[PDB]
């Protein structure tokens, strides 16, 4: 093996056959489910000023009294960040305030919802997908455990012996799991009605027919191919929980957030090994060999610079919290628009024609499962913009005019289903001579 | 704001015999500055109070440590250098100085930690003593030439 | 077991305990830490190693309903167990007023630490003062601090059948407000 | 007129615009490693070669306070701009037209919105359609009459 | 943008886009020459503005 250098490739080369009387119409479709991982909140940290700077030193504590506006300023700056992390989770997950009960039957017209809903047999109160997601991302140590283990000096004990601590979140994982379960049960038993009022039940086949009608496909296609559509949805809910068992890089953003929450507290601990222009980085060495009028000068040089390290950490934490808040706002908008309704925005909820979405709880984030409609098998046809019969032009009401070689039909755009051209399918506007490309045919 | 210490614990080693001060400060004779001597001091209890009613020092300057803190300190590598110069050349015994003593006879390092003690000894030293007047180059810190002609 | 200033050829004021089987090469007294710190000092004439721990460890929080309403508070000791509070905060060296918040009957153990000064209530309410890990506190009825567990929302159920639909028969018009900031103050600074 | 907490965000913006200039004023009474925080006390008792090294210790540190204030001001303006952008988008989409996005303009089915001017902000009044009284019915997906489904 | 590319003669595509904004598609087929001239004129006098 060797190191090679090359020019990157932008993508696959393709060409489209364009003709002025030619159209491509799909003859089959497929149902696809894709994931999307968005971070929501980061860890809430708190800093003790005197404990970090000169903890257990009355001389520096008396010297750290001209300052104090700086310490309260940075403490309130860090306190403002910690309050925002709970607000992000409240804005993302607590959209509805009705805890809908999980249905006893997880089958809804052939659609299997068992993997995204909690099961009463297992002791944990979360779904199988959430259980798989909670193991892909890798503190609360107490006094007595830190003192009992000095043979292995971990980084968490060194942080807590200075003034650095981490506060727990307000909402536990069980509450987030309950919120997601309520959202999934509501969107499975009532569709979209509970996001704009009280929940109204619907048998989930008529709801899927309405969702198919929302993307330009007539509802009889779903009722004709319900078994195949349900089998495709069940197969797409599968082979994505086995992709969360072998592949170990789908949750990279949350792991990056966790790794950036760490290694910034570690550099703050290791920055205490700096002289900042003094004779030593240890306060005891300065205090044990110098008289106080000379020792004050050396202590002030450590103070000015430990304060600088704290200020730098606070500034970086604020800058990171800004983008965390932006991601949380985007996640809240996606939850309000992809889960509680059907979206027409292109590529906002997955790739394809959006049908429905389901949320799943993740550590310090949320995972969306987007169900979309993908046309698969296109075919060539000869098309015309209009048909004129008795000197009067006819235009399609919904669809296009196509010819299979001998006769002429009218079919919908996203699915091939030819029908007879009648007067109910068309409307009359003008004459034959004003339309370029008009053809001669008959309207029944 | 709620807790404060109230009493002090101090633990020190078992050394008990006094340190020889009259053997060094009150020796019979002192060498020339070009032939200065070094003496090791170990297993001591260093108390400077015993010289208060017998000695009078014109110069007492310490580097890297403050005076009135030597009472509560423990040292490891203690060494003593003794020589004899004129009264006006004591100012050259300091880190970073210049003169006939600082570069040709006795030179202190820049990162020096210790103390310099001097006192006048007229009516005690009557003999003839020597020093280096010129050299091809300058001495390194804590180095000795120890040669003639 | 007390906050003491020690002088094993070096001054520092901490709490001194008995150390475990620490590895010492019979040459050093304190060693060195990752943050250029000296820890676990050795007795200079014996071979016994001691423990250097800060006698003000961890953070504490004070829960108050406001000074214009009352003057009683509640103290939350983070990341410690209950019945370990008096050893952790050195309660024997404090004032008797501080000693009543280290033990008693209003002791509650949460995942955020031991909370002293509020008696537990089995009911569920909305969050008034957030504490952490699903625990909130308030000022309820003679009044006291309640320290309950938060409620997520109202419990409901949907009657689902494969031939059933709910259709509204009336409607209403609602007007609601939304407040959004636009601009802030325009400040200027003269350096000199 | 009765409820006095609906405008809390604008009041928070006003209160954060204040008390950051107040902390900048109160930080002037800091020694920063000098013998005094007053320049007149230094200049009235020290010769200029000594007093220069004490004036420098105040200059470095008053500059630090100014830099910190500028950094926090930039960080706050960064989110004020995002709030203003969202307000402009809501004005363009909820007032000048009808939006189909769920929960973008109020809760329910959006009809129209009205803007109202506020100090350092804007208030939107969203008009929505809310269905109230539901009723149970028996439904069917399709009906076939002469062997053909409808 | 939502799957494989499917060709269309760009007059029916413009008719569909006209139908998307609430105008019937016969207006486009009646005024195709004027609309194409307007589009070509609008593509012009914006490069010289650059
Ligand atoms: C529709 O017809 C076009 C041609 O009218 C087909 O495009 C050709 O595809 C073949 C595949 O072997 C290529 O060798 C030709 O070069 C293509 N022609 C042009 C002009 O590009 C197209 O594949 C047909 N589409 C379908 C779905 O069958
Ligand atoms: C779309 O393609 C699928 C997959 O090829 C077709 O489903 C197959 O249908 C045949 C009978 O026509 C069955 O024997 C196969 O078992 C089906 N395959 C699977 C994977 O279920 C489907 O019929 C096509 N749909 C349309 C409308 O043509
Ligand atoms: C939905 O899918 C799940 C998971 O595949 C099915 O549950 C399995 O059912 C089989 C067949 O009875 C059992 O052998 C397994 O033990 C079940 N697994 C679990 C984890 O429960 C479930 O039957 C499907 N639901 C249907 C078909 O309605
Ligand atoms: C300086 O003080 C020392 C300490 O007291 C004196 O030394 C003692 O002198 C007495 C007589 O006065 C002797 O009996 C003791 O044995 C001496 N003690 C020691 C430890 O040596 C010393 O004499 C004083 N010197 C002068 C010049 O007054
Ligand atoms: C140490 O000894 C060396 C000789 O071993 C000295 O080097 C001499 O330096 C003088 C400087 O004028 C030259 O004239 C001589 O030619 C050098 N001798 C040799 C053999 O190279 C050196 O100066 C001495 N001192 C120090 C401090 O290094
Ligand atoms: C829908 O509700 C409205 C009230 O919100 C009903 O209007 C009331 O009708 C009764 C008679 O039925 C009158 O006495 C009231 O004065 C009406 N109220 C108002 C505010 O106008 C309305 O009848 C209801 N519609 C249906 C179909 O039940
Ligand atoms: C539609 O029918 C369902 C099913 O009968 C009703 O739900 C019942 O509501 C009553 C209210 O007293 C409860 O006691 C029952 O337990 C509910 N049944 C189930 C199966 O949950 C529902 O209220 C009816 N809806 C309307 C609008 O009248
Ligand atoms: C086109 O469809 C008609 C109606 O089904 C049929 O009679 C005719 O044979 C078809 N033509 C071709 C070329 O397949
Ligand atoms: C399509 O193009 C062909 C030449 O390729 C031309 O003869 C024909 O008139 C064109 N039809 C239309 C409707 O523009
Ligand atoms: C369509 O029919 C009209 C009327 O008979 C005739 O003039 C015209 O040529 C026909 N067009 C074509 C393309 O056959
Ligand atoms: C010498 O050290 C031992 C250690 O066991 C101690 O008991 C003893 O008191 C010490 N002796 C003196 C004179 O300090
Ligand atoms: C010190 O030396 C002097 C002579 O320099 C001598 O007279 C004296 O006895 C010695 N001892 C003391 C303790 O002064
Ligand atoms: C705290 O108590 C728990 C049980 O509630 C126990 O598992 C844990 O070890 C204790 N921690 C200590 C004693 O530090
Ligand atoms: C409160 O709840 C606890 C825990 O389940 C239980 O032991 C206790 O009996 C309850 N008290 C009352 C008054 O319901």
């Amino acid at each position: 093996k060797s190191i090679v250098a090359y020019t990157m490739s932008l993508g696959a080369e393709n060409s489209i056959a364009y003709a002025n009387n030619s159209i491509a119409i799909p003859t089959n479709f497929s149902i696809s489910v894709t994931t999307e991982v968005m971070p929501v909140s980061m860890a809430k940290t708190s800093v003790d000023c005197t404990m970090y700077i000169c903890g257990d030193s009355q001389e520096c504590s008396n010297l750290l009294l001209q300052y104090g506006s700086f310490c309260t300023q940075l403490n309130r700056a860090l306190t403002g960040v910690a309050l925002e992390q709970d607000k992000n989770t409240q804005e993302v997950f607590a959209q509805v305030k009705q805890m809908y009960k999980t249905p006893a039957i997880k089958d809804f017209g052939g659609f299997n919802f068992s993997q995204i809903l909690p099961d009463p047999s297992k002791p944990t109160k979360r779904s199988f997908i959430e259980d798989l997601l909670f193991n892909k991302v890798t503190f609360m140590k107490q006094y007595g455990e830190c003192l009992g283990d000095i043979s292995a000096r971990d980084l968490i004990c060194a942080q807590k012996f200075n003034g650095l601590t981490v506060l727990p979140p307000l909402l536990t994982d069980e509450m987030i799991a309950a919120y997601t379960a309520a959202l999934v049960s509501g969107t499975a038993t009532a569709g979209w009605t509970f996001g704009a009022g009280a929940a109204l039940q619907i048998p989930f086949a008529m709801q899927m027919a309405y969702r198919f009608n929302g993307i330009g496909v007539t509802q009889n296609v779903l009722y004709e191919n319900q078994k195949q559509i349900a089998n495709q949805f069940n197969k797409a809910i599968s082979q994505i929980q086995e992709s969360l068992t072998t592949t170990s890089t789908a949750l990279g953003k949350l792991q990056d957030v966790v790794n950036q929450n760490a290694q910034a507290l570690n550099t703050l601990v290791k920055q205490l090994s700096s002289n900042f222009g003094a004779i030593s980085s240890v306060l005891n060495d300065i205090l044990s060999r110098l008289d106080p009028p000379e020792a004050e000068v050396q202590i002030d040089r450590l103070i000015t610079g430990r304060l600088q390290s704290l200020q730098t950490y606070v500034t970086q934490q604020l800058i990171r919290a800004a983008e965390i808040r932006a991601s949380a706002n985007l996640a809240a908008t996606k939850m309000s628009e992809c889960v509680l309704g059907q979206s027409k925005r292109v590529d906002f909820c997955g790739r394809g024609y959006h049908l429905m979405s389901f949320p799943q709880a993740a550590p310090h984030g949320v995972v969306f499962l987007h169900v979309t409609y993908v046309p698969s098998h296109e075919k060539n046809f000869t098309t015309a913009p209009a048909i004129c019969h008795e000197g009067k032009a006819y235009f399609p009401r919904e669809g296009v005019f196509v010819s299979n070689g001998t006769s002429w039909f009218i079919t919908q755009r996203n699915f091939y289903s030819p029908q007879i051209i009648t007067t109910d399918n068309t409307f009359v506007a003008g004459n034959c001579d004003v339309v370029i490309g008009i053809i001669n045919n008959t309207v029944y | 704001f709620r807790v404060s210490p109230t009493r002090e614990v101090v633990r020190f080693p078992n050394i008990t015999n006094r340190c020889p001060f009259d053997s060094i400060f009150n020796a019979s004779r002192f060498p020339s500055v070009y032939a200065w001597e070094r003496t090791k001091i170990s297993d001591c209890v260093a108390d400077y109070t015993v010289l208060y009613n017998s000695t009078l020092f014109s110069t007492f300057k310490c580097y890297g440590v403050s005076p009135s803190k030597l009472i509560d300190l423990c040292f490891t590598s203690v060494y003593a250098d003794t020589f004899l110069i004129r009264f006006s050349e004591v100012r050259q015994v300091a880190p970073g100085e210049t003169g006939v003593i600082a570069d040709y006879n006795y030179r202190l390092p820049d990162d020096f930690t210790g103390c310099v003690i001097a006192w006048n000894t007229a009516n005690q030293d009557v003999g003839s003593y020597f020093y280096r007047s010129h050299r091809s180059t300058k001495l390194k810190p804590f180095e000795r030439d120890l040669s003639s002609d | 077991n007390q906050c003491v200033n020690f002088n094993f050829n070096g001054l520092k004021g901490t709490g001194v305990l008995t150390s475990s089987s620490k590895r010492f090469q019979s040459f050093q007294q304190f060693g060195r830490d990752a943050s250029d710190f000296t820890d676990s000092v050795r007795d200079p004439q014996t071979l016994e190693i001691l423990d250097i721990t800060p006698c003000s460890f961890g953070g504490v929080s004070v829960i108050t309903p406001g000074t214009n309403a009352s003057s009683e508070v509640a103290v939350l000791y983070q990341d410690v167990n209950c019945t370990d509070v008096p050893t952790a905060i050195r309660a024997d060296q404090l004032t008797p007023a501080w000693r009543v918040y280290s033990t008693g009957v209003n002791v509650f153990q949460t995942q955020a630490g031991c909370l002293i000064g509020a008696e537990h209530v089995n009911a569920s309410y909305e969050c008034d003062i957030p504490i952490g890990a699903g625990i909130c506190a308030s000022y309820h009825t003679q009044k006291s601090i309640v320290a309950y567990t938060m409620s997520l929302g109202a419990e409901n159920s949907i009657a689902y059948a494969n031939n059933s639909i709910a259709i509204p028969t009336n409607f209403s018009i609602s007007v609601t407000t939304e407040v959004m900031p636009v601009s802030m103050a325009k400040t200027s600074v003269d350096c000199t």
